[PDB]
């Protein structure tokens, strides 16, 4: 896994900049895979256009809350985190869309987000994330196609299919200290890879994003 | 920096009913600027040597053109610095200004501490009997910690080294003052001043025409009075005993600090334990600091009206003022049992009426 | 300063720097009002002060009587009694 | 702003559903528009003549409220000590106030004869007004009292001199003394 | 008719009226002063209120709150 | 005693009258 | 494992507090112990007749006269530098709001002149509680926000966006974030 | 979470995901549930329907017969206002507490307006159903409609159409409707116009609700819940309170006008649609 950037600067495609940032993940079969599935949910997502019934400025998710209160106007059009596992390695990170002049905050807020997982996360947040993750995953598996896809995917990835009770039992026992252990194992003071497109005059340096992964406080 | 000048001192909008009692801040600032001018021009001819400091101050008066004028303006303007500061403090105790001007009140306290330090350092530089023995006393008072006192002195006793560093420190501190003044005003204009009525009102009026002229009027009065006292000597503000050269083995037979230090002196006369003495100052200053967050010490919603007009109960600030004046009186007198007895009565009043401000 | 619901402007023209303090303290005129002023070159300005002197002075002096003078009188009393005690001590202790 | 609030539980100061410091009698309307009518049907104390201080109406609220060591001020209204989970129920028969917590965490607004959506509508804070409100609350017409002098008795009218020379002479005089001293 | 600064309310349909206090007999000592009400008729305070004491209070305050301190001081300091 | 007394304070009638006096459309220093 | 053990301590204590919860209103325990209640009850006849009575009557006389001189009400003494009252004032209806504005104007002018009002202008009760229904609502609204948002010491980015990062939401209200610009014309937060 | 009682931590630490951790105690012999619809009714009029498929997440929904085809010249826009006020303050809960609780349970919830129906719904694990039935029924049983919430919620009435300016297909849908039934019933617009922001006061909302939101105009539907628990917790919701009383409303037949309309904008295609009426409808 190489830590590098690949930026396509272009000022003739309108005001919006697109970015993705990535970290090194873990394989399908790794013990910590589940914790990774949880961390992706702890950071979560946001859209300015369509929002449900909770205002972003009062949301229980602290990352969304911090983004939506920036300069009182809020600094992002959309952001969403992701985790992908392969046979022998993974990727973990986020994708974002934001305005030319908001890009810097747009990115560093979410990096602060992800770095919090290793220092200061608390069980209110962990349980909120568990609830949302369970809702999502257990909510997909309704139709025959979803079930068949899940059967085959797990058959290839694990050599078996993991029954629901096992997943729930392994998810239950993860607490804050466990998240704060795994993050400290893989994400604190790590290498990152970056890609972007559009009005990238605002864009931060690679070294900025890389020194963001640790806090000098504490 | 002109745009800021206009925003804060020309177009800034005040309340219509700001009377003279709100003009004394400007006044203390002006005494600061003036004291700085006279300071610098006194430094050009002062000698910082224990062997000859005294005669250095006498040379200005005797052999230099207008030599006498700068020394006497510098000496007399100090009293006005302190008088204006005390009026300025009491105004805000009276109004409960600290209810919402929290950080301004803290900054104020820091500025008052700076001013005490500056004055006392100045008081040693003419190098007479009172200067030497005052320095001895105050340095012995902060003795509790080993080696700190010979270190700060520079020496086993008050010395020429002590004079040199006191002179440099007295040079420097006023300007730190100025910086803290800018900080003070930042916190102030962040909030906005209070009324004498303690209400919120929309009947505001701009500064430049109306309030600037009142500032100027009071400024005229103050310049007047300073020159009156400086040129003719109406009041014996400073005791004569600093006119005698120093002797390291004989004290002066009667002792009276500068008036703005007498109350403190009174305490040192009447409390038996020396540490109790020092702790009274520390405690009273801590109590004043504590007023900055008085809104938190109770769950009843607070108002600024203290309803002291026509009130037979008076108010704790007035009792504080009268207790302090009584302490000045007793400060001035000789040590005798009866003076000490009424001293202790007044001291208890002074401490209690400060503690009680928090109990609304 | 002012609450955010008072310092919200109707206009949209940029506030110039020299007017900062002016619009940080904006307040609404609930109900509106009418005001009249005369140029100070067309007013008497030392007769209005003396014309209303007695009323103003009555008010000011009335307000301060109890709160400032009565404790003052008590303090003056205390000083006189202290002087008495001292002038008696000085004879008891040292005169035969 | 830089200022906090102080909503917290307190053991020296009971909550306002328990011990209100204000006089706890309020009238209630079915719709706040009705408050218009009373303003044009009541009498008012300021429409009627009195001449001596001893004739001024006496306050409704009692002098005897707040107690304790070294408390100068003996009368207050409002406090921010926090409410419990289950508040004390207002007794509307005695015209006690029902507001905020005591509407949300109490059965006070319930009526057997009426839909709930209709019943709750009467408990917004605009539907309550104290007793004595229409009779005592002032509403000025001007900042100036007709018993005091305004500019009309000081204005320099037709026939008057020009005063620019005098004004500018005054200020020039001030300045030339100032300059000599400087 | 009513105690305090209240006047009998008009009967307006749609407004619910709180009960209002009837007037009570005043005590001696309130002749010619700005009136300040007495406690309710069924309180414990109205057993011990005495308006005639408001005249001596300017002396009572000082005596009570400063005399004992003076006595203590003269005894021990 | 009305002076300084919260139970009775009010202006004397002669002070209330001093405020009714008028010098409108008069000026005695015009020659200067 | 230190942290989980102290967790256990906290959790058991919280469960004790939870188990004792009532399900309905129960009157508060008295504010004073039985000793002091006894002593006060004993000394009442002297203390209330000679000292507390006249103190509490003089106080209301002083307050009423000062408010009547100026034509204020009592609830005109509260500021809007107080968050709860700021909310209460936001919730006011037009007429009450306008009358309050007018009374404050007149009071400012009268305190400038230092002239009494005529006694026939002073015939009203100043102690009507006209702000109460709104203060109670403000208290409710501002309590729920503490419960649902303020229950932890949240972590932020320092000295970014014009705010220190330790909790402020209005730019440049603290000294270390003063002077936001060195060139240009500045700006105001309300026009973003 | 004031501390935590369990100290054992991650009890499956270091076990790969292709290695099982189930004990034989957690095995079962499968019994299907029965999945034909179950139908019930409360005494006040409310109809209840339920199914179970043994999924872990449930779907809950309340259906009200209050669309926009029931408005008039004095009402236009009221249904949109009600939908834009869903999950606002009610008798026993505030807006903030309601939405924050729905967030922290993990659920997703919302409200939808049509031309003939209004729908509220929620979704999360089935074990949370007792906590969700109140919050859904609240909105129709006793909302407060405090003015300062109406005022703060206003801009969402305009954004709803401001976004339609970059959804040509939906735009053409609305054009078809307003041209087919000109100025009546199904013809009415699904949004608040500028003329619709006048009558945005609580009395009009409340008076409209009193005519439609009675129980016999409602249905409550649940999927993946046990029917006797659903019936129990629904009955326990209406037992203390008076619901909105019934009304014998009447509905007018739509009048189909037809006609023609054009709307130009820089789109690079000619979008066209032609339509005829279906007599009688559903
Ligand atoms: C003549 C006098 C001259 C005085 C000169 C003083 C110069 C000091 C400068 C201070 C440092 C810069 C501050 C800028 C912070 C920017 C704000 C911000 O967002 O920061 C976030 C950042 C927190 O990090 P984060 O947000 O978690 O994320 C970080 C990123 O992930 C990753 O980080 P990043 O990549 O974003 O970079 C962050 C960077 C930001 O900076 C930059 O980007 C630019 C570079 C900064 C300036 C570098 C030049 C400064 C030169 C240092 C040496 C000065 C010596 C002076 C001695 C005078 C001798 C006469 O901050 C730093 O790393 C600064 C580290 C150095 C400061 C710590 C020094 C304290 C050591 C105390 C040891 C005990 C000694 C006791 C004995 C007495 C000694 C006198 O804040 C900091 O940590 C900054 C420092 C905080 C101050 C700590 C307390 C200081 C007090 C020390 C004790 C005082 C002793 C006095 C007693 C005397 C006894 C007699
Ligand atoms: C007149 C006052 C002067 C004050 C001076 C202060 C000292 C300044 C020292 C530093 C120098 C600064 C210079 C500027 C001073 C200010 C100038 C100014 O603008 O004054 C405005 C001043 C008052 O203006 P305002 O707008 O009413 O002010 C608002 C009020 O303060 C009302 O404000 P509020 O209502 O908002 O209240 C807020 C509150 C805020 O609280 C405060 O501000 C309280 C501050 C208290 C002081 C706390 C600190 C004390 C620290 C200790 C100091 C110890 C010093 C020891 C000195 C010992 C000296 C022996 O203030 C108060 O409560 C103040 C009321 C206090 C009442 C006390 C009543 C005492 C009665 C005593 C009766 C004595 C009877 C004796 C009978 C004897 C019989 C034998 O008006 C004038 O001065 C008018 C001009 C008069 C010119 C007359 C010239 C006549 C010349 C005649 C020549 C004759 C020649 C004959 C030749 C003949 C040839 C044949
Ligand atoms: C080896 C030798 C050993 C010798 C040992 C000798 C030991 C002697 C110890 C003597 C102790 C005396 C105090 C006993 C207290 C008993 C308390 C009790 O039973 O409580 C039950 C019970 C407690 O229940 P509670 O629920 O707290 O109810 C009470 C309320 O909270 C109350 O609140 P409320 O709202 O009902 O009432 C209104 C409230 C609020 O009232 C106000 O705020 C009004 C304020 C008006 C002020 C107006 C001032 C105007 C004039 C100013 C003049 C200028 C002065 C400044 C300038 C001067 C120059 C410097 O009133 C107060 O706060 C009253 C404050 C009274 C302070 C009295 C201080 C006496 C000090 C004696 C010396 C102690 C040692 C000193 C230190 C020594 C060194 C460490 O309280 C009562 O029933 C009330 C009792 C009140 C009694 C007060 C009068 C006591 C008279 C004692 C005479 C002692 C003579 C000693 C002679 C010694 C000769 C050798
Ligand atoms: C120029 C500055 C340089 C630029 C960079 C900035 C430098 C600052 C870095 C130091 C801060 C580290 C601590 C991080 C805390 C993070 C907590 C968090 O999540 O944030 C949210 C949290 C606020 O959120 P919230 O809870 O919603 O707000 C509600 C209130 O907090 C009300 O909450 P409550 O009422 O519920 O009570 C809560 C309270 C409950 O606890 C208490 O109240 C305990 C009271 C017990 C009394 C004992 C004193 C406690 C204070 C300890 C002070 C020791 C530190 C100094 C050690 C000296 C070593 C030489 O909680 C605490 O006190 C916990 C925090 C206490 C930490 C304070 C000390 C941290 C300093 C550590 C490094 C020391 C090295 C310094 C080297 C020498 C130079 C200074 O943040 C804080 O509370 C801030 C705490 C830290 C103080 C602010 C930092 C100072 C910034 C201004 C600079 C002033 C410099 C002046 C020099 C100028 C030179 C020309
Ligand atoms: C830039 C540094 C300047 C230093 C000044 C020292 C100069 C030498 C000594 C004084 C010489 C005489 C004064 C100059 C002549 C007058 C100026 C002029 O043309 O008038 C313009 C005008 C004159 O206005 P006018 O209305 O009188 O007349 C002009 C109109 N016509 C021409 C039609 C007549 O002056 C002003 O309006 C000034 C407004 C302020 C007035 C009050 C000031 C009093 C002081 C306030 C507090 C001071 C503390 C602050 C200082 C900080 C340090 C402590
Ligand atoms: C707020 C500002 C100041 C205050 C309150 C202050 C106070 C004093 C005091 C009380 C004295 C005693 C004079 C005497 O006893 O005769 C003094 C003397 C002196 N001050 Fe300051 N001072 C201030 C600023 C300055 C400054 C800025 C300087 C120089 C830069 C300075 C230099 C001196 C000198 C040289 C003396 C010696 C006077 C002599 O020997 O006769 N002062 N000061
Ligand atoms: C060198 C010392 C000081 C200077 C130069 C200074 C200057 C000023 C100025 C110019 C003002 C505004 C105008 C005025 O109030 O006159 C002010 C206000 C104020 N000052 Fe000071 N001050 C000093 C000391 C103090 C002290 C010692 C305190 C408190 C112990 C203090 C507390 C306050 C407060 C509370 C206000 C505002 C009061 C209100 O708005 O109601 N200041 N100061
Ligand atoms: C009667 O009522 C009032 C009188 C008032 N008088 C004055 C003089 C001011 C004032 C002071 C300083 C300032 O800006 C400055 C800060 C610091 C400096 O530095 C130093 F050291 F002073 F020179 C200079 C300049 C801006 C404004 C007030 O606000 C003010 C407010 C009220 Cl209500
Ligand atoms: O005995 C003393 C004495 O007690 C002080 C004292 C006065 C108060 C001073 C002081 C006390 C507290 C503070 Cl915060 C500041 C100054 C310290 C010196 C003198 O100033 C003095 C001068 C000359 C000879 C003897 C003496």
């Amino acid at each position: 896994f190489c830590g590098s950037e690949l930026l396509h600067r272009n000022d003739d495609m309108g005001p919006t900049a697109h970015v993705a940032v990535g970290f090194e993940g873990v394989p399908w079969k790794s013990p910590d895979a589940v914790t990774f599935m949880l961390m992706q949910a702890i950071v979560g997502s946001y859209r300015k256009h369509d929002e449900g019934i909770v205002p972003g400025k009062v949301s229980a998710n602290a990352t969304v809350r911090n983004v939506c209160n920036k300069m009182t106007v809020g600094c992002a059009d959309m952001f969403s985190a992701f985790n992908t596992c392969y046979s022998d390695t993974g990727l973990f990170g986020f994708y974002a869309q934001c305005d030319e002049v908001a890009l810097e905050h747009c990115v560093m807020e979410i990096m602060f987000g992800i770095t919090s997982l290793s220092y200061a996360v608390t069980d209110e947040e962990v349980e909120r994330a568990k609830a949302q993750l369970k809702t999502q995953l257990l909510g997909h598996l309704d139709s025959t196609t979803a079930v068949a896809e899940d059967i085959g995917r797990q058959m290839l990835a694990y050599g078996r299919r993991m029954p629901l009770a096992e997943f729930l039992k392994r998810l239950e026992v993860i607490d804050a200290e466990e998240v704060k252990r795994v993050a400290w194992k893989y994400l604190h003071d790590a290498e990152v890879a970056v890609a972007g497109l559009g009005p990238l005059f605002g864009m931060p340096q690679l070294i900025n994003l890389r020194r963001a992964t640790f806090w000098l406080r504490y | 920096f002109m745009s800021l000048f206009r925003a804060h001192l020309v177009f800034y909008r005040c309340a219509l009913n700001l009377n003279s009692s709100y003009n004394f801040g400007f006044l203390v600032a002006m005494t600061f600027v003036l004291q700085i001018i006279t300071g610098i021009t006194l430094a050009f001819r002062y000698t910082s040597e224990a062997s000859c400091a005294f005669a250095s101050v006498q040379h200005l008066v005797r052999e230099v053109a207008a030599g006498w004028e700068f020394r006497m303006l510098h000496a007399t303007t100090a009293s006005f610095v302190f008088l204006c500061i005390l009026i300025h403090m009491t105004r805000g105790l009276y109004n409960w200004s600290y209810s919402y001007l929290t950080t301004a009140w803290m900054s104020g306290l820091v500025l008052y501490l700076l001013t005490i330090a500056t004055a006392f350092l100045g008081y040693v530089l003419p190098w007479g009997q009172m200067s030497f023995w005052g320095a001895t006393v105050i340095t012995n008072l902060l003795s509790p910690i080993p080696y700190l006192v010979p270190w700060l002195l520079g020496g086993y006793y008050v010395s020429d080294v002590t004079l040199k560093r006191f002179f440099v420190l007295h040079f420097i501190l006023p300007f730190i003052g100025c910086i803290i003044i800018v900080l003070h005003i930042f916190y102030l204009h962040l909030n906005g001043s209070s009324n004498p009525a303690g209400i919120d009102t929309a009947l505001k009026v701009a500064f430049y025409p109306h309030m600037l002229m009142t500032d100027a009027k009071c400024l005229s009065y103050l310049i007047g009075l300073i020159f009156l006292q400086a040129a003719f000597g109406l009041m014996e503000l400073s005791h004569p005993d600093n006119s005698i050269p120093v002797n390291r083995f004989v004290t002066p037979l009667h002792i009276v600090p500068e008036w703005y230090f007498l109350a403190y002196y009174a305490v040192l006369k009447v409390i038996p334990s020396k540490t109790g003495g020092l702790l009274v100052f520390m405690s009273s200053l801590i109590n004043l600091g504590l007023l900055s967050e008085i809104r938190a010490l109770n769950t009843r919603m607070l108002i600024r009206q203290q309803f002291m007009t026509r009130n037979v109960v008076s108010g704790w600030v007035i009792i504080w003022v009268y207790s302090m004046i009584f302490l000045i009186i007793i400060g001035s007198a000789i040590p005798q049992a009866t003076y000490i007895l009424y001293g202790r009565l007044a001291t208890i009043l002074y401490l209690t009426t400060g503690l009680v401000l928090c109990l609304y | 300063g002012a609450p955010k619901f008072e310092r919200k402007m109707l206009g949209s023209y940029p506030v110039s720097p020299e007017f900062e303090m002016v619009w940080r303290d904006r307040l609404t005129a609930h109900g509106g009002y009418i005001q009249q002023t005369i140029s100070p070159y067309q007013l008497k300005f030392i007769y209005p002060f003396w014309h209303t002197f007695f009323a103003r002075c009555w008010c000011k002096c009335s307000a301060y009587a109890w709160p400032w003078v009565w404790p003052g009188l008590i303090t003056f009393g205390l000083v006189k009694k202290m002087n008495h005690d001292v002038e008696e001590d000085i004879r008891d202790h040292y005169w035969y | 702003s830089v200022h906090s609030h102080n909503i917290r539980p307190d053991k020296h100061e009971l909550p306002a559903s328990e011990v209100p410091l204000y006089y706890n009698r309020f009238d209630q309307a079915d719709h706040p528009s009705l408050w218009q009518l009373e303003e044009e049907q009541q009498r008012k104390h300021l429409d009627q003549e009195v001449t001596d201080v001893s004739q001024l109406v006496e306050p409704v609220s009692s002098p005897h409220q707040t107690e304790g060591w070294f408390k100068r001020l003996r009368y207050w209204h409002y406090k921010e000590t926090a409410e419990p989970t289950f508040p004390r129920t207002p007794d509307l028969s005695k015209g006690e106030l029902a507001a905020g917590a005591t509407v949300t965490r109490t059965s006070v607004w319930h009526d057997p004869n009426e839909p709930a959506i209709v019943s709750v509508s009467r408990f917004a804070p605009d539907n309550f007004r104290a007793v004595g409100f229409a009779e005592n609350v002032p509403n000025p017409e001007s900042t100036n009292s007709d018993s005091h002098p305004d500019f009309r008795e000081y204005r320099l009218g037709p026939g008057s001199v020009d005063r620019r020379p005098f004004v500018y002479f005054m200020s020039a005089s001030y300045f030339f003394i100032t300059a000599s001293m400087m | 008719k009513l105690e305090g600064s209240l006047l009998p309310p008009p009967h307006i349909p749609g407004i619910r009226r709180a009960p209002r206090e009837p007037a009570s007999p005043k005590m001696a000592g309130m002749e010619g002063r700005m009136p300040v009400r007495l406690p309710p008729e069924g309180s414990r305070f109205r057993q011990y209120v005495d308006p005639r004491a408001d005249v001596y209070f300017p002396l009572t305050a000082v005596l009570v709150t400063l005399g004992p301190l003076y006595m203590f001081s003269k005894a021990f300091f | 005693i009305r002076f300084g007394n919260p139970w009775r304070d009010d202006y004397p009638e002669w002070i209330w009258k001093s405020l009714r006096v008028s010098r409108k459309d008069k000026d005695m220093f015009a020659p200067f | 494992q230190f942290h989980r053990e102290i967790g256990k301590l906290f959790a058991s204590y919280s469960n004790k507090i939870t188990a004792n919860s009532p399900v309905q209103y129960v009157p508060s325990p008295p504010t004073k112990g039985k000793v002091r209640r006894a002593l006060s009850s004993a000394l009442m006849p002297v203390w209330f007749k000679f000292f507390r009575g006249p103190l509490d009557r003089w106080n209301l006389a002083v307050m009423a006269k000062y408010l009547r001189d100026h034509g204020l009400m009592y609830d005109d003494l509260y500021s809007d530098k107080e968050p709860v009252f700021a909310r209460a004032l936001e919730l006011l209806p037009p007429d009450i709001q306008a009358a309050r504005f007018r009374r404050l104007m007149r009071g400012t002018y009268l305190n400038h002149l230092r002239l009494y009002l005529p006694v026939h202008e002073q015939n009203y009760d100043p102690f009507i509680p006209y702000m109460a229904p709104y203060v109670e609502e403000a208290k409710f609204q501002l309590q729920e926000e503490e419960e649902l948002l303020g229950y932890h010491m949240w972590e932020g980015v320092w000295y970014s966006g014009g705010v220190t990062g330790f909790g402020d939401k209005e730019p440049g209200e603290h000294f270390l974030v003063a002077l936001p610009n060195l060139y240009g014309a500045g700006g105001s937060p309300m026009q973003a | 979470y004031v501390g935590k009682e369990n100290t054992k931590g991650n009890v499956y630490e270091g076990i790969p995901l292709d290695q099982s951790i189930l004990e034989p105690a957690d095995l079962r012999d499968y019994v299907p549930p029965h999945s034909n619809i179950q139908y019930s009714k409360l005494d006040n009029g409310l109809r209840i329907a339920s199914m179970d498929r043994g999924g872990l997440t449930a779907s809950l929904g309340l259906f009200v017969h209050a669309g926009t085809r029931f408005e008039d010249v004095t009402n236009f826009g009221v249904t949109h206002m009600i939908q834009n006020l869903a999950f606002a303050s009610t008798a026993h809960l505030s807006l903030l507490r309601t939405v924050k609780t729905i967030e922290v349970l993990g659920a997703n919830a919302g409200c939808v307006v049509g031309r003939e129906h209004l729908v509220y719904s929620a979704e999360c694990l089935r074990s949370h159903m007792p906590l969700l039935v109140p919050m859904l029924t609240g909105n129709v049983l006793f909302p407060r409609f405090l003015p300062w919430e109406l005022k703060a919620c206003k801009e969402k009435l305009i954004m709803a159409r401001k976004r339609l300016e970059h959804m040509p297909d939906q735009m053409v849908s609305e054009l078809l409707h307003t041209t087919a039934w000109h100025n009546n019933t199904l013809g009415h617009k699904l949004h608040c116009t500028e003329r619709s922001l006048g009558h945005y006061n609580p009395d009009v909302i409340r008076h409209y609700m009193l005519q439609h939101f009675s129980p016999e105009n409602m249905v409550f539907v649940g999927v993946n819940v046990n029917h006797d628990e659903l019936c129990t917790w629904l009955m326990r919701a209406f037992v203390d309170y008076n619901a909105i009383p019934p009304s014998k409303r009447t509905v007018a037949s739509p009048v189909y006008t037809g006609g023609d309309v054009r709307l130009e904008t820089p789109s690079p295609h000619a979008h066209m649609a032609i339509a005829f009426e279906t007599p009688g409808g559903w």
